[PDB]
């Protein structure tokens, strides 16, 4: 979680989010302002809007 | 706090996209309906100015003869108590017209002349301590021309430099940069000239601490600078701070040391707390340089404090030219000395050494008015130098 | 301007009248101590800070209970008439060690100090919270702790959580701050810090690195260190010193365990002495765990493995691996990390900086 | 008095201010006529050598340890006025009190009593007197049995 | 005059001087160690002479001074710096104790666990006069010094304290009530409100502060 | 007692032996001694250090000791060190010949007391010798030889070297002024006598602090000699004469 940035169009393919901050495994808080993921297409969300109530499917990769 | 200037650095669309346009366009509306906001309301209601009844009723208030004191406690809001001129504290009354919010228990406050009471707080005079270290700008060393050293460089760009440059790169991963660096290695080896180097290529307040100023004359006055360079680094948004010749905070020993070496031990105790304490830490990072790493408390180099240690070594004969080359630069030699030829004159020269008979060669053609250095001035260089 | 220009709407909020109403009505006053309240009804001696000692009595509003002995009190300008009682002088520099804002570190961050954690919060945060336990039963809870073990263990981090959780009031001591130049005046900062404390109905003391004024009574025939034992002797004094210390919970670590006064390590005063030995197997293979969290990580990487590798690894050098194996990522321009990476990481962190290292030569705490 | 520190302390030059006045004044630009000074010190070896010089302080008496005949001398003067009840033997109390520099030796006497007083006796007897001169001399190992002289 | 009162770290000094203001009615001036001394030069000696004033102007007072060493450490020849602010403080000590004046009813009570630092001129016999020396509990103090702290939580009759007193040696009193008030915090461990021998026991190795050092390989 | 050992066998955290370090430092402040071979001999010029108008002259050398018929060394450092490795060099050699009925080649000798100073800088608990000796020789394998020896137990073969004040600048000279395989005797005085000029800064070269050896073979046996003032002054002076006629 963190601040949203904006990179409509920016001479660098800056990362859209500024920092992973807080990785903590247990349970915690999600603030509301998210932001796009990172690369690799790893783990990506279904429902691209952070609704507070998306859920998470596993997937097949690298059997 | 404020800042005057970027109203809004929204240049994300970094083109002609319409976005930029619409924001400004914003203003514009809003200005004109305060423009007869103001002015309509100033005429029936001609009570206060705002430009001039404003700031000339506060000044009635104020008194000619403003006074100087030293805020000494804080009472509950609109009431303080303020130490007076010479030895006097006076349980004067705050006035809503202070900021209410720059009152710090001690830095400065105006006062009535006659009814003492708190008028407005006065800026501190920077501390001689802040501009006694306060490098502005590395003089002429770049860090292409530190040359030969290269596998170590990037240690000091990876711990110093890259995370105010990129931090996305420790800002995916997760990790933390580096914490500290400590450089290590035989008497002359590029140890400051890499240290000044980073300082050349940052943007941030470079501060330089000798490990001899560190040992100071009375008892007590030891780890009080320790926590004045670590308060003032803070205060200065990010900022490296340097500690040169580490290894003079019990390696000489001075009579004008009241306490002995008990008392240099905690210095070393209130450094080990400024690196690595249970206060926070923001963003300061330090570089440590010393030419005996074996002879300082095996503490202070402990991961946490100072996490990554460069080793310094004698140069290599392949950088010993190129060591010349960069130093002889700018020298109109006389084409009959050969470089090569002197890199093999002592088994080991620092590279200092490299500097000095480069130097002393100069000195050795200025005596006789000749702007062209021959090899008899570099073969009586490089023996006055390195013999004598 | 530049000296208190304040936000122009706030000073109408003043109501410059009222200030007029507060700058004429309102009766500036001067501190002072009292020093006797020579008896026959009033009758107050009094010690203006620079001009002289008068003798005043009251005003009209200040119940004569209102002042007692000793109490910083203000004073009229013109016929010195105490007006209302002031509060006592604390030293701005024993002031400023309260710490204000809570470190952002929690007791989830400590791996393999289990056994240390729970016996620090019987004694640290369980005689405060749920304080009626104990009641019924005789039992007075230990207070103090001392947490001693080689650098880099752990000793700090334990302390910085505590103050993340604890309820009441915590106060900072470095070890440091308590040299100061004249004699006498490092045991004012030490009796100063307690009254502070005891105006807390429950107070924390983290005497951190208690060693630059802690050390063993010496007499060497040649004035050795002096200053420094007459503060320790202060602090002594006013743990158990025929004075109820109150509800002050102290806790001390000390990097040199083997240097304090055989004074200050006995119940009473340093109750009871947490050990904070180099991690075990089952704990180093937990702080990788703690450390190689918010990291992007291959997910199969043998953990454990890497545990085994550093046999006495302190907490530190297992973060320096861990911040040190995501570096050898950055550098080869990866963004995910791999085993390969953190065993390079070992190489460097562990055994190839081990010249230098700290635990060789402190785990003889000498 | 004092040494006269070389990088002495803040509050430390001034005291020794102080002792250069009281030097001055004892002899130097007028001379001191009809007023004589005594002056006691049981370490007269930290004094500063301006102090001790012969013309200020003149002669250096050396006020010591009783002897054997001193000794009993002691005794007598407080140990007089006691409730005694006996031969109380003054003899036995001095070969066993080696080093009772002044007031253990009145120390003996008082705490004679004070066995004495212990069995609610108005009655004090030889063995009584015995009783507290080892209870003393115990007492006493725990000084630090040094001269001192001046030089 | 005087009553000093040396010893090992913690073996009853304090609690001696405690209990013997309880059990007297009379002021009991409580000086301290380090707090005579100040940095201003005089300021020890007013400190001095204002807590010996003050408790003559009263009637009947004992006057205790806890902590000695920081004002009573063996004086120190020496050129090239010192510290002599603090010897002053101890010097009119001495005087205003027994010199040019024979005060009789100001009684001096003095705490000190390291007598082998003070200065020969404070242990006279015209000052501190009765030198007592506390020793360490030996095999029966220990008893009832755990009776004494033990007597208010709860005990079941079956806990041999004979036992506890012998497992537990060169301990100071000090440390023995860290046993009792131990056995408390690791019996309210295992919910319960009957402290047992074992739990004593197993408390007295809290006490004892010694780290585990996989001590099996043994036997 | 461990509290007073100073633990002169130990290694230091970067694997250095601080006691041999110590007593080379030692050495750089002894008299300047120099060595140089030619084609037809091999000679010693050494600094005489003391210098006063009291000593007596006795003994052939100052510095210069004969070990055999057909060897002879130069000692900077500790003289004491000195006289106690000379005995033990000559009873080296005597040895050698009882055992052989043949002189001691000079690597042998070298090597044996080489052994002795490694043995003291491994175990014993003893200080190291502080002393370099300088060796000149001749033997029927090699010719003739120049060796050098340090505290730590290291010999190495040389053709001109110097141990002791100002070692340095006689090597680089050395180095720059040596011509391989094409030096006569009197060219190596010559080398000697500018290399001893420039090394001791104080004044000039007076033919009293200077004792120059040489070694030499006439008519199948060799030959030692010390030169005298004569030959050293006139040396001296043809110094001074060449480098006048150079300015
Ligand atoms: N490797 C090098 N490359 C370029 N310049 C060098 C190098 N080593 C030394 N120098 C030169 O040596 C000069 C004088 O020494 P220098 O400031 O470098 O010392 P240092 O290596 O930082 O050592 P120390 O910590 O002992 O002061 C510098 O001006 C610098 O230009
Ligand atoms: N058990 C642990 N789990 C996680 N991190 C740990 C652990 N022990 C130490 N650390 C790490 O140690 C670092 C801080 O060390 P800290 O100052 O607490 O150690 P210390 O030995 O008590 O200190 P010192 O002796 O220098 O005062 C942190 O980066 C923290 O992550
Ligand atoms: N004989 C005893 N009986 C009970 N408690 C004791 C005894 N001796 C010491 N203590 C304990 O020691 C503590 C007082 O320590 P104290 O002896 O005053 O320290 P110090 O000797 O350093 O002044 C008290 O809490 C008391 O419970
Ligand atoms: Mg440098
Ligand atoms: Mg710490
Ligand atoms: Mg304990
Ligand atoms: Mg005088």
């Amino acid at each position: 979680p963190r601040m949203l940035v904006t990179f409509d169009e920016e001479l660098r393919p800056l990362p859209v989010s500024v920092r992973v901050g807080q990785a903590v495994d247990v349970v915690g808080q999600a603030g509301k302002p998210k932001t796009i993921t990172g690369f690799q297409t790893h783990t990506t969300p279904v429902l691209l809007a952070h609704g507070e109530r998306a859920e998470l499917a596993t997937e097949e990769f690298l059997p | 706090g404020p800042d005057a200037a970027s109203k809004l650095p929204l240049v994300t669309p970094h083109t002609q996209c319409r976005l930029k346009l619409l924001k400004l366009e914003r203003i514009k509306d809003y200005l004109l309906m305060e423009e007869e906001f103001i002015r309509n309301q100033e005429q029936m209601k001609p009570l206060e100015e705002k430009q001039e009844e404003e700031r000339s009723k506060v000044d009635d208030l104020r008194g000619t003869p403003m006074s100087v004191g030293t805020l000494e406690e804080i009472i509950d809001d609109n009431h303080a108590i303020v130490s007076t001129s010479v030895g006097s504290e006076h349980y004067v009354s705050i006035l809503s017209f202070v900021d209410k919010d720059l009152l710090e228990p001690g830095c400065s406050v105006l006062l009535n002349h006659k009814v003492h009471a708190v008028i407005g707080v006065l800026m501190d005079d920077t501390d001689p301590l802040v501009t006694v270290m306060k490098v502005e700008k590395a003089p002429q060393e770049t860090y292409a021309d530190i040359g030969g050293l290269d596998n170590q460089i990037q240690e000091i760009k990876e711990s110093v430099e890259l995370p105010l440059t990129h931090p996305e790169y420790y800002e995916e991963m997760g990790i933390k940069p580096p914490k500290g660096v400590i450089l290590y290695g035989p008497p002359g080896t590029g140890k400051t000239l890499l240290a000044k180097a980073v300082a050349n290529q940052t943007s941030a307040t470079f501060l330089r601490v000798v490990g001899s100023e560190l040992i100071q004359k009375y008892l007590g006055d030891g780890p009080k600078l320790v926590r004045e360079l670590f308060r003032v680094a803070e205060e200065h948004a990010p900022s490296i701070v340097f500690i040169d010749e580490i290894d003079a905070i019990g390696t000489k020993r001075y009579d004008s040391n009241s306490g002995g070496e008990r008392e240099i031990q905690r210095t070393m105790l209130e450094l080990l707390n400024q690196l690595d304490g249970f206060d926070s830490r923001g963003d300061v990072k330090v570089i440590m340089a010393t030419n005996r790493i074996e002879t300082l408390d095996p503490a202070l180099i402990r991961p946490g404090r100072i996490d990554r240690k460069i080793e310094f070594p004698l140069p290599d004969e392949k950088t010993k030219k190129r060591i010349f080359q960069i130093h002889t630069s700018r020298m109109t030699l006389a084409d009959d000395v050969t470089l090569d030829d002197l890199i093999m004159a002592k088994d080991d020269l620092s590279g200092a050494d490299i500097k000095a008979i480069c130097t002393e060669a100069g000195l050795m053609a200025l005596r006789e008015r000749r702007m062209k250095v021959t090899n008899e001035d570099f073969k009586k260089s490089k023996e006055n130098v390195l013999y004598k | 301007s530049d000296t208190g220009l304040a936000p122009p709407a706030l000073w109408d909020l003043a109501a410059d009248k009222q200030t007029l109403q507060s700058e004429q009505p309102l009766q500036v006053a001067r501190c002072t101590k009292i020093i006797n309240a020579d008896s026959e009804d009033p009758k107050y001696i009094i010690n203006v800070k620079q001009f002289a000692k008068f003798v005043v009595d009251l005003s009209d509003q200040v119940a004569p209970t209102d002042i007692e002995e000793g109490m910083r009190v203000g004073v009229d300008r013109n016929k010195y008439q105490i007006h209302i009682p002031l509060p006592p002088k604390i030293d701005p520099t024993v002031t400023m060690m309260q710490v204000e804002e809570k470190p952002d570190v929690t007791y989830s961050d400590v791996g393999g100090c289990k056994e240390q954690i729970e016996k620090l919060r019987e004694v640290v945060e369980t005689p405060l919270l749920h304080p009626e336990r104990f009641v019924n039963l005789g039992i007075e809870p230990p207070k103090g702790v001392l947490l001693f073990g080689p650098p880099g263990t752990g000793k700090t981090l334990c302390a910085r959580a505590v103050a993340n959780r604890t309820d009441a009031c915590f106060i900072r001591v470095i070890g440091s701050e308590l040299v100061q130049k004249y004699v006498g005046e490092g045991a004012r900062m030490v009796r100063e810090l307690f009254e502070m404390a005891r105006t807390k109905k429950a107070c924390l003391i983290f005497f951190d690195e208690i060693d630059a004024i802690g050390g063993a009574r010496f007499d060497d025939g040649a004035g050795g260190d002096n200053e420094v034992q007459r503060t320790m002797l202060e602090l002594i004094n006013q743990l158990d010193g025929f004075d109820p210390r109150g509800n002050i919970k102290v806790l001390m670590a000390t990097n040199r365990p083997d240097t304090l006064d055989p004074a200050l390590m006995r119940p009473g005063r340093l109750d009871r002495k947490i050990e904070f030995s180099l991690p075990d197997l089952e704990g180093r293979t937990h702080i990788f765990k703690i450390h190689a969290r918010s990291m992007s990580v291959e997910r199969d990487i043998r953990f454990e493995l890497l545990a085994r590798l550093c046999p006495n690894s302190t907490g530190a050098e297992i973060r320096s691996v861990c911040t040190e194996a995501g570096m050898f990522a950055i550098r080869a321009r990866r963004k995910i990390a791999t085993e390969k990476d953190f065993l390079e990481a070992v190489n460097k962190v562990i055994k190839s900086y081990a010249k230098f290292s700290a635990t060789p030569r402190y785990m003889t705490y000498n | 008095g004092g040494r006269r520190f070389s990088e002495g302390t803040s509050a430390d030059r001034e005291i020794q201010r102080t002792l250069m006045e009281l030097l001055n004044q004892m002899d130097g630009f007028d001379t001191l006529h009809r007023v004589k000074m005594i002056m006691a010190t049981n370490r007269p070896d930290t004094l500063d050598p301006a102090l001790l010089r012969p013309g200020r302080l003149d002669r250096k008496i050396h006020i010591d340890l009783p002897n054997e005949q001193a000794r009993l001398d002691i005794l007598k003067i407080h140990a007089g006025p006691i409730t005694k009840h006996g031969e109380i033997d003054y003899e036995a109390i001095v070969k066993l009190s080696d080093g009772f520099n002044g007031a253990d030796l009145r120390n003996v006497c008082t705490e004679a009593g004070m066995f004495a007083i212990r069995a609610d006796h108005d009655f004090v007897v030889q063995e009584d007197f015995m009783k507290a001169v080892r209870k003393v001399a115990d007492s006493k190992k725990l000084e630090s049995k040094l001269d001192y002289k001046p030089v | 005059k005087g009553v000093l009162m040396y010893g090992p770290p913690g073996t009853g000094k304090t609690l001696l001087a405690r209990a013997c203001a309880a059990q007297t009615k009379a002021t009991f001036l409580k000086l301290a160690g380090p707090q005579l001394v100040q940095m201003f030069i005089g300021d020890g000696a007013k400190l001095v002479r204002d807590a010996f004033a003050l408790a003559k102007e009263k009637a009947p007072s004992i006057i205790f001074i806890d902590e000695l060493d920081a004002i009573g450490t063996k004086r120190f020849d020496s050129e090239k710096a010192g510290d002599r602010e603090v010897q002053r403080t101890m010097l009119e000590l001495l005087n205003q104790l027994d010199g040019f004046q024979p005060n009789t009813q100001v009684k001096v009570i003095a705490a000190t666990n390291r007598v082998d630092i003070l200065d020969p001129a404070l242990l006279r016999s015209g000052r501190l006069d009765r030198k007592i020396e506390f020793p360490m509990p030996n095999e029966e103090a220990r008893a009832r010094i755990m009776q004494i702290h033990s007597r208010k939580m709860n005990v079941s009759p079956d806990v041999n304290y004979e036992e506890l007193a012998r497992c537990t040696d060169d301990f100071n009193g000090a440390q023995c009530k860290a046993v009792c008030v131990e056995a408390g915090m690791i019996a309210l461990r295992r919910g319960a409100t009957e402290l047992t021998h074992e739990d004593y026991m197993e408390g007295i190795l809290e006490v004892q502060a010694k780290k585990k050092a996989n001590l099996q390989y043994y036997a | 007692s461990r509290r007073y050992d100073s633990r002169t066998t130990i290694f230091s955290p970067e694997g250095r032996l601080y006691q041999v370090e110590y007593a080379m430092e030692a050495i750089g402040h002894a008299g300047t001694c120099l060595g140089i071979l030619a084609n037809d001999g091999v000679l010693l010029a050494a600094e005489r250090r003391n210098i006063h108008k009291l000593l007596d002259e006795v003994f052939f050398s100052e510095k210069i000791y004969k070990l055999n018929e057909d060897m002879a060394c130069s000692v900077a450092g500790i003289t004491s060190d000195a006289n106690v490795l000379t005995n033990e060099l000559r009873l080296i050699a005597q040895r050698y010949l009882l055992q052989y009925q043949e002189p001691i080649p000079c690597e042998q000798l070298v090597t044996a007391l080489c052994d002795i100073k490694q043995a003291y800088t491994q175990f014993g608990g003893k200080r190291p010798f502080g002393v370099s000796l300088l060796y000149i020789g001749w033997d029927k394998h090699y010719g003739f030889q120049l060796y050098q020896s340090d505290p730590s137990g290291n010999y190495g073969g040389w053709k001109a070297t110097c141990i002791g004040n100002n070692s340095a600048a006689a090597v680089s000279m050395l180095k720059q002024d040596y011509k391989e395989g094409e030096m006569t005797l009197k060219s190596a005085l010559a080398l000697a006598i500018k290399v001893l000029n420039k090394t001791m800064d104080v004044s000039k070269l007076s033919a009293e602090k200077v004792e120059i050896a040489t070694l030499t073979r006439e008519n199948g046996k060799t030959v030692i000699r010390v030169l005298k003032q004569k030959e050293v002054e006139q040396l001296i002076k043809k110094h001074e004469e060449e480098e006048a006629k150079a300015e």
